[PDB]
C-alpha cells in the first residue's frame, strides 16, 4: 500500500498474509475457520502456501499469530480463460487445521449479491496489506491500510487501454499518490456498514502504483458471493 | 419500504405486504429487540473489531 497508514493491532482481524517461494507475497481474507479468499493470480497452482492470520508486524510478534498450511486451492474456473486479462481474479484456500477465532482472527462478513453491490456503492472502502509502500520500492513491515473512493465506471474505462470487465471496479484518487500495490493482491477491499465490515472487492491489478490518472483495479466480489458460499461450507 | 433509509434496517431489508419491512442480519448476528438492529450471536462474529484498541477509557 502506497500512501496509507499503519494499522493498529487487531484493526483488520480478517486480514491474512500468504507466504511461499516468496515471503509475504500476497494477502487474503478469512471467510471462516477453514477458508481464505484471495486473488487467483497469487496462487496459480504449484508451490506450497502458508497462511498467517493475526499477523501485524512481519518481523516481530505479540503471539497472536496462527500459521496454517493450504491443503486445497480453488481458483475461479474462468480465471485464465482469456490470457493476460486478470478477469475473475479470485481464489479460495482451504486450511489444514481450523483457525481459532478470537479478537485477532475474525472472518470478514459476506453479504448476498445485491447487498455487496449496495455496500460497494456507498463509495468508500478500505484496502490493506503488506505490499509495496512505494512504487518499485520496499514492502511494508507493519500492516498498512488506506481508504479509497469508488470511481465511476466511465472514468475507470478511460483511465486505461486494458479492458475493465463487469467483474472489476476502479478505486483511488484523481490526483493519485494513494493506492494498493504489488504484494497487496488477494487482500481485501472492505466497506464498513455501521461498525460491521463486508467484503466488497479483492485487490487485483493496476499500472504501476499511485500514478495520477490511474486507479487500482479490484475484483468485484458481488459477482462471486454465491460461488464463495458454495465452495466454503463447513461440515 | 426498503426505499428510504434501508427501511431503517441496520443490515438487510426486504419489502413486505402493505409497505411493511422485514429486517435481517448476516451470519453470526440476530435481529435485535427493535427488529431493526443487528446483535452479535457468537463470541466472534464477522467484520467487527473487538480488541477495542488502546485501553485508556472508562470501559
Amino acid at each position: 500500500v502506497v500512501g496509507g497508514e499503519d494499522a493498529k493491532p487487531g484493526q483488520f482481524p480478517w486480514q491474512v498474509v500468504l507466504n511461499g517461494k516468496v515471503d509475504a507475497f500476497c494477502g487474503g481474507s478469512i471467510v471462516n475457520e477453514k477458508w481464505i479468499v484471495t486473488a487467483a493470480h497469487c496462487v496459480e497452482t504449484g508451490v506450497k502456501i502458508t497462511v498467517v492470520a493475526g499477523e501485524h508486524n512481519i518481523e516481530e510478534t505479540e503471539h497472536t499469530e496462527q500459521k496454517r498450511n493450504v491443503i486445497r486451492i480453488i481458483p475461479h474456473h474462468n480465471f485464465n480463460a482469456a490470457i493476460n486479462t486478470y478477469n475473475h481474479d479470485i481464489a479460495l484456500l482451504e486450511l489444514d487445521e481450523p483457525l481459532v477465532l478470537n479478537s485477532y482472527v475474525t472472518p470478514i462478513c459476506i453479504a448476498d449479491k445485491e447487498y455487496t453491490n449496495i455496500f460497494l456503492k456507498f463509495g468508500s472502502g478500505y484496502v490493506s496489506g503488506w505490499g509495496r509502500v512505494f512504487h518499485k520500492g520496499r514492502s511494508a513491515l507493519v500492516l498498512q491500510y488506506l481508504r479509497v473512493p469508488l470511481v465511476d465506471r466511465a472514468t475507470c474505462l478511460r483511465s486505461t487501454k486494458f479492458t475493465i470487465t463487469n467483474n472489476m471496479f476502479c478505486a483511488g484518487f484523481h490526483e493519485g499518490g494513494r493506492d494498493s500495490c504489488q504484494g497487496d493482491s488477494g487482500g481485501p477491499h472492505v466497506t464498513e456498514v455501521e461498525g460491521t465490515s463486508f467484503l466488497t472487492g479483492i485487490i487485483s491489478w493496476g499500472e504501476e502504483c499511485a500514478m495520477k490518472g490511474k486507479y487500482g483495479i479490484y475484483t468485484k466480489v458481488s459477482r462471486y458471493v454465491n460461488w464463495i458460499k458454495e465452495k466454503t461450507k463447513l461440515t | 419500504t426498503c426505499n428510504i433509509k434501508n427501511g431503517r434496517c441496520e443490515q438487510f431489508c426486504k419489502n413486505s405486504a402493505d409497505n411493511k419491512v422485514v429486517c435481517s442480519c448476516t451470519e453470526g448476528y440476530r435481529l435485535a429487540e427493535n427488529q431493526k438492529s443487528c446483535e452479535p450471536a457468537v463470541p466472534f462474529p464477522c467484520g467487527r473489531v473487538s480488541v477495542s484498541q488502546t485501553s485508556k477509557l472508562t470501559r
